[PDB]
């Protein structure tokens, strides 16, 4: 998965070469941003339950017929409320992971290959996570690298999700 | 032969390179008179579009089939 | 593909000199500016959906006659590959920027682009005006001067707009 | 030919197939056609996710701006290939997933190893994948325009081994190259190197015995 | 792959004998019912869509152990493949009741499906439940009485039912 | 390939859980050995010639016999396979250390070794020899305290070696 | 080239993505790297004469057959000294110039790919100029993060020759 | 584009083979078929705009916040009511083209290829598309094999967007 | 490629409207020449090798120098290839007549052909002489009024003497 160390070796494996100047760059650059990634995977752990919660009734208020219109596909029952926040808690998760990780790589893998297919099949829109993503963007209460990197991964999965 | 071109002068020799045009980031056209001495072949004249890395082994490959090549360009 | 660093290697080693004090002074300021940089190739990324979504929309609301039936982007097809051009050509100037050198956008992007959409009829000067579009809310992104250690970001500014200007001359 | 035992050995599909063939002037379906021939070949039947598509390569195949080979060539190089079969992988499990994806056959002899293995270490990987693909095997089989395929039947300059080591790499239709029970292991480096050769065990499905896989 | 129609003519050439009139008669009452089989194919074909997703949220509802963190269908690239398998294997029943022979899900559907499942350890009792749900949905669709012309259509309905057995059988 | 960070996480993704707090300190810790870890990938790839070839001539000197004519190092093309195999198990070695994970190593290099040495009569047992001799040559190149800051690299020495004695015992 | 910044780009064009985190975090370990490369350069750059006469000097020593042997190869006559302190200047010009692109590219595209063919057609030792290049690593007198940039790329030409 | 003639000729061109009785098969069941498609596209051209319009509103009623809601995606301005009210009259005028096609063609090539893409990128929700889609079903008043081949290609547009 | 259906769908969705009342009277006008149709295509395929066979020995009947020794018939590689082209055009003009349409035939046969002959030295008016050979005979087996029922045939024959003709025109 996309993270720098593994993208330094998989370019030197290509290569058939061993690690030079480049790739060590290149770790040097990890260890000057993992310890605000750290931090802010501790952070976002800490206040997860907080910003899943907002999250989900952030995405209630902006589509009020999410909790109004019977449905598989919406939170109008506690069934659907739980999937909600399910989801939401599994992108603020994944985004501790990517942070952990220093890359997108968990995102990559976990969430985002095959989320089309997924949101498609069972009619969840991507706006309404588009909007978790934007609250939890708002209200984790990072900053400086911590809060570059987290939003960075956030920022991402709108991307992808539009 | 009473026959025509195609015209590459200018900037219509360019073609896109994206991630397909090998360490140089260079295309060669090459442009060839081929028939069938292997795969058919579908026209007496074709073009190919190679990467510096890969124009050797295209130019070998062209002279194993006994084709002639008419004009090379960087594209 | 060069980059701010290897652009002036190469024009070295061609000339047989080593790099001049002027020309490692130079390159010491591009380092200088690093970490500008770095901001605005993230600011572009974290928006790339909007800028291009938006510039797509302006663009067919000023020249309706793209997406009318028999226009260039009407079909769903068109429609797809003609947002998908003006991502690519964003993530192409992202690309220049963060490398600090065009090369990256005229070798992989641009060269032969034009040929293309005039073999295709698509309408050269609409790809321009949108990436103009593009240019345009890309460089108040990237000047938004909230959420950020404050500073001057004229030059990095200055040299994304270039960028962008030749993606819309090449298509042109 | 295969005929009687085409079903039972996960042929028969292939036997309705024809090669996938882009002409010049070239329709919109055609180039589908192959982009969805090329992602099925050279990824061994692996699902392709919406954002692990190479959409800059496909729209240069759409646009004759590269040939089928050139495509070809581009997915074999591309990080996705390297993903699925190159970072994971015993390089001789690499160059036995090379020859099938694109030469449609298994490796015939140690030499074939000898030579891919110092290639890549010599020259890396996009090297190694510029030989399958400018090879003469390549150009005599699919030159410039035709999707590679496996090749079941019997060619001039084919060796018996070839046929029973397909079946070694083959697992049925319904199968991709990273979803086998051998999984990431060298299905062939006792054989070539013993030059051995093993009874050939047919897909699931329509094999009872289709899991027999024998000790260290 | 065979039909219908070419499974008895393989049966008959291998014993090197013309087909004998009751064969014959027998693919006649085979033509008799086509237009049954056109339309069940129509039917399932025309709520592909509803069968798989239906079926899907039943089986992961009644096996949540599927979908909860290390399930074999948690996160987005499993689901999506377990999406595509039911799809697929519902795609290929469709033309398995179309030939009206179960070869084109031997030759290529189940053709080494147990092995992809063994090696990647997707639990194939589980794959059997989901195909089971889709074989309940697409019945009851085949067999809607509104907004066609009636008849009795129990033969092509048992036939259906025997490909989505084996296809559940060939799994788990 | 996993590195350091990616294996905690996907072990926590498995559970469905967030990265503990011992967790997250324990990745921390091994950052702030980021240093070392570079240097020692740094000083081990700097000598990698040298390590090959004094290994290579010492194996040969202490066993005579893998050169001897008939011997499995006899001849040319046979001689630089085994020089290239040195070279193949150390440069992976240095990757582990890189990143911090066996992973690479292990699916790389030693997945299928031993069956391919088997299989061709390569002596494992001498390749292990040759493998020590890098071992005790890499990691006394690693500990050298001239021309580098002083510290305590002992926690990263026993993870280089403990690499080298998996690529010996994957093969003896 | 292989410098941090155009393999970063390479790689992920070869993903059709957007440029991430990961590779914001190889321009940072770039950033970290430059001053000390660029100020290696100079160094190099202001003692050349030195280093490479010195070099010379000290294959001469090492070798003296190449001073004292008619040959075409060899440096016994001014025409094959001059041949001599050109390549070695060759090299301690290139390594410069990996120190300001960061990387072994500048080596890879002007020197080293082709080199075995070059010394193999003309006769000339790779241990020839693995003493000269030892030469320039125990003289040019840097210390840190450029000393360690510089005898990577010196260190990575010997292991090319041997 | 996907219809009979055309995969009859396509499938024996890639054969190097003259058409045969497999091929004049497939000829004669569009001979069958076409006159109904004809006489479908004809009752569906002719009611279109009450179609169209009915089938608008029916997706406002479901989904009343369409209307309610500001945003370029929404319709509650004439401006998204237009937008929206000729989208669902390109679904309708394509399948008049299926129908006169014989196939799915017309769909595939003019609507279905990147619809994906689309709604992605401008925020639209196929589900608003199927409810448009299901009254144009309820309502084209078509029966026999009109209706039958009519609905498969509105079905066929329902699947793809689900 | 296209068919007489999607011809016209082409045009109407280009110019965003439905097809015209006309326009599906002139399509059910072609419905009612079907199996005429059907019946053309059947009658060349059954007599194409006897139509390429006689064609070509005519051919080269009247004109000799294609024959002798340096002759571009002569030898039997360029011989067979003769035939060869001749039975593609057949081919191709009966796809033609299938789909009612010419594209099938100008873009997958007759394009780039003349360029082929002249890049070649085939002669192509010998070529054309040898399609009008072809054209005399398929038309006439078309015409045959035994064994068929009775009606006109003068609309279907006039166009595939079109196609015909055009393959006379492209070669020449
Ligand atoms: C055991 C491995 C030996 C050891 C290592 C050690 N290194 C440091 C500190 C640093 N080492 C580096 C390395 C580099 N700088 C560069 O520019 C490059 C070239 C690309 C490299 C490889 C750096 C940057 C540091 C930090 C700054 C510094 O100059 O010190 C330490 C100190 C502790 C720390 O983790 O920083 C140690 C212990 N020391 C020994 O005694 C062992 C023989
Ligand atoms: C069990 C399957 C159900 C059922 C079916 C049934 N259908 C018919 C008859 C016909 N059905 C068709 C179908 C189509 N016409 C088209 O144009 C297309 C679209 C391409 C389709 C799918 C046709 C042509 C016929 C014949 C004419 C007619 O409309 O009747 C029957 C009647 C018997 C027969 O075989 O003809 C039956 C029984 N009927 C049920 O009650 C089941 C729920
Ligand atoms: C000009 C082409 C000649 C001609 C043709 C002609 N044919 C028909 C009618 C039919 N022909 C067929 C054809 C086939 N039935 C089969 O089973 C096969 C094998 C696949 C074929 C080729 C059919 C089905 C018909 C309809 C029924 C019938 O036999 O009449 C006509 C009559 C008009 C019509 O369009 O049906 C005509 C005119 N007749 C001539 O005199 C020309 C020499
Ligand atoms: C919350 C913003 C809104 C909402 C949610 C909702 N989701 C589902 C069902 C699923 N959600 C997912 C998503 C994921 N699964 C994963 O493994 C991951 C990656 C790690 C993700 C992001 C999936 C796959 C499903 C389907 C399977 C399942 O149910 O677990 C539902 C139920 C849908 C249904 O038809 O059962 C709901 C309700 N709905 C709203 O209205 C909220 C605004
Ligand atoms: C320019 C258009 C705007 C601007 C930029 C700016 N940034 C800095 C300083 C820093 N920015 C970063 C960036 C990041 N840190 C991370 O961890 C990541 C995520 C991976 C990123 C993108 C960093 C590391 C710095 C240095 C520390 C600091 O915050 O000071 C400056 C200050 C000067 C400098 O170049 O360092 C500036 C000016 N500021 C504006 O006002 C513009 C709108
Ligand atoms: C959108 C603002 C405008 C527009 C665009 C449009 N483009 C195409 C087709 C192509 N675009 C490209 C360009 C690239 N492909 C790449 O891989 C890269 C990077 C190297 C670029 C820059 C190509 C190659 C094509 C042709 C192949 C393809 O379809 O992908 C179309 C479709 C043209 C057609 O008729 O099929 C469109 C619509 N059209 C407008 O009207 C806007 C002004
Ligand atoms: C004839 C005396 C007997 C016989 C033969 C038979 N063989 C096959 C099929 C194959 N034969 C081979 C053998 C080879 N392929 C090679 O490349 C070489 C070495 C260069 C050999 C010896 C292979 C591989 C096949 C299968 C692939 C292919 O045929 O292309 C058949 C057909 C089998 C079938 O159709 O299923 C037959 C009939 N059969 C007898 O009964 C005779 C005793
Ligand atoms: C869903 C109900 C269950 C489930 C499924 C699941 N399957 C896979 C992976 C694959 N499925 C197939 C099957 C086919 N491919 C074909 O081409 C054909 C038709 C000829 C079939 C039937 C294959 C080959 C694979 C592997 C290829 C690939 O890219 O995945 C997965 C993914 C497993 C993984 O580790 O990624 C899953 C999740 N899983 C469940 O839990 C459900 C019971
Ligand atoms: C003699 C002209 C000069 C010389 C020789 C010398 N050679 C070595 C070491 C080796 N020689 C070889 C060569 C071969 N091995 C083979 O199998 C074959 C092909 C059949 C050849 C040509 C090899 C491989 C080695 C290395 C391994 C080994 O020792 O066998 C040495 C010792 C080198 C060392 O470092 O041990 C020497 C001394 N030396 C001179 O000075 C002569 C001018
Ligand atoms: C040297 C210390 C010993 C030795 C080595 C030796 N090895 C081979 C042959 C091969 N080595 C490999 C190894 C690898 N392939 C991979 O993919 C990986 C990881 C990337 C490794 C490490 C392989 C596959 C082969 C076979 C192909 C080849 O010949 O290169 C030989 C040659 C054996 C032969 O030619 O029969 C030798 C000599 N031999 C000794 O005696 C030393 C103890
Ligand atoms: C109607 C059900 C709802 C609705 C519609 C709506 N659509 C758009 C914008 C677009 N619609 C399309 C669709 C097509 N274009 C084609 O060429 C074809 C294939 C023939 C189709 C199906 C496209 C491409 C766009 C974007 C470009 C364009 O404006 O034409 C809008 C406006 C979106 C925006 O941001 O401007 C709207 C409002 N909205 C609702 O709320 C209705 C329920
Ligand atoms: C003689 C043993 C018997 C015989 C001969 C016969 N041949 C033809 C016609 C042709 N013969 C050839 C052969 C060749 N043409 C070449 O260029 C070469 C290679 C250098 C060869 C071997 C060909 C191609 C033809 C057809 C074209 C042509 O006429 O030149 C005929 C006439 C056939 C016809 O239909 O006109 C005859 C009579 N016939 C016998 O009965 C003899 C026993
Ligand atoms: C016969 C009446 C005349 C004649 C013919 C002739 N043609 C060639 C060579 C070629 N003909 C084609 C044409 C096609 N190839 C295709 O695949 C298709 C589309 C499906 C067409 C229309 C091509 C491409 C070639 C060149 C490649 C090949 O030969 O296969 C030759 C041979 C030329 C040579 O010298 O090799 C000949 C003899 N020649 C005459 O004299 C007659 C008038």
């Amino acid at each position: 998965m996309k993270t720098p160390l593994t993208e330094a070796v998989s370019t030197a494996d290509s290569q058939g070469r061993f690690l030079s100047s480049t790739e060590l760059q290149i770790a040097f650059g990890r260890l000057r941003q993992a310890n605000a990634g750290l931090q802010a995977a501790k952070a976002l752990t800490d206040n997860a339950q907080s910003l899943v919660n907002g999250a989900a009734q952030a995405v209630y208020n902006k589509f009020p017929y999410t909790t109004q219109t019977q449905g598989n596909n919406f939170a109008a029952d506690q069934r659907g409320k739980d999937k909600c926040a399910r989801d939401i808690g599994y992108y603020l998760r994944i985004v501790t992971y990517c942070l952990v990780a220093g890359g997108t790589g968990p995102l990559d893998e976990y969430l985002i290959a095959g989320i089309d297919e997924i949101n498609r099949t069972f009619d969840l829109s991507p706006s309404w996570y588009v909007e978790a993503l934007k609250y939890i963007k708002a209200n984790h209460g990072l900053s400086g690298d911590a809060r570059d990197e987290a939003n960075s991964y956030l920022d991402y999965a709108i991307n992808a999700l539009s | 032969r009473n026959t025509a071109s195609p015209v590459y002068a200018g900037s219509t020799a360019e073609s896109l390179r994206g991630t397909s045009a090998g360490s140089r980031n260079q295309m060669y056209r090459l442009q060839v008179i081929q028939g069938a001495a292997g795969t058919r072949v579908r026209r007496g004249k074709a073009e190919y579009l190679v990467s510096y890395d890969n124009l050797s082994a295209k130019l070998q490959q062209i002279n194993r089939q006994g084709d002639t090549v008419t004009m090379i360009s960087l594209a | 593909m060069f980059d701010v660093f290897t652009r002036v290697v190469s024009q070295a080693d061609a000339r047989g000199e080593y790099l001049s004090g002027s020309q490692l002074d130079a390159l010491s300021a591009t380092v200088a500016e690093g970490n500008k940089r770095i901001d605005s190739v993230n600011r572009i990324t974290g928006n790339a959906s909007a800028i291009v979504s938006n510039a797509a929309r302006a663009l067919f609301a000023e020249q309706p006659q793209l997406i009318q039936p028999g226009g260039n982007a009407y079909t769903s097809r068109r429609m797809a590959a003609c947002l998908r051009d003006m991502e690519i050509i964003l993530r192409y100037v992202t690309y220049a920027t963060f490398t600090g050198d065009a090369s990256v956008l005229e070798d992989r992007c641009l060269n032969g682009l034009r040929e293309t959409y005039v073999a295709l009829g698509v309408p050269g000067a609409s790809v321009a005006a949108g990436v103009q579009k593009m240019k345009e809310a890309a460089l108040d992104i990237v000047n938004d001067p909230n959420g950020i250690t404050r500073g001057d970001c004229s030059a990095i500014v200055a040299e994304i707009a270039g960028y962008f200007d030749r993606a819309a001359a090449a298509v042109a | 030919a295969i005929t009687t035992a085409a079903s039972r050995l996960g042929v028969a599909p292939y036997n309705e197939s024809r090669p996938v063939e882009l002409r010049p002037d070239f329709s919109l379906d055609d180039a589908k056609m192959v982009i969805r021939a090329v992602y099925r070949q050279v990824l061994g039947n692996d699902y392709i996710m919406d954002s692990e598509r190479l959409k800059g390569a496909e729209s240069l195949l759409t646009n004759g701006s590269i040939s089928v080979r050139e495509f070809v060539r581009t997915v074999a190089k591309s990080e996705l290939y390297k993903k699925k079969f190159l970072y994971n992988n015993f390089q001789t499990r690499v160059i036995e997933l090379n020859y099938k994806h694109l030469l449609g056959r298994a490796p015939f002899s140690e030499d074939e190893v000898i030579f891919h293995l110092d290639l890549y270490e010599n020259q890396g990987f996009d090297a190694d994948i510029d030989s399958y693909i400018d090879s003469v095997e390549y150009q005599e089989n699919f030159g410039e325009n035709i999707v590679p395929y496996y090749r079941f039947n019997n060619q001039v300059g084919d060796r018996t081994v070839g046929f029973t080591r397909m079946f070694r790499l083959y697992r049925g239709y319904a199968n991709s190259d990273r979803s086998q029970l051998e999984r990431s292991s060298s299905r062939l480096a006792t054989e070539l190197g013993q030059n051995t050769v093993s009874a050939i065990v047919g897909p699931s499905g329509s094999n009872a015995g289709w899991a027999y896989r024998p000790s260290r």
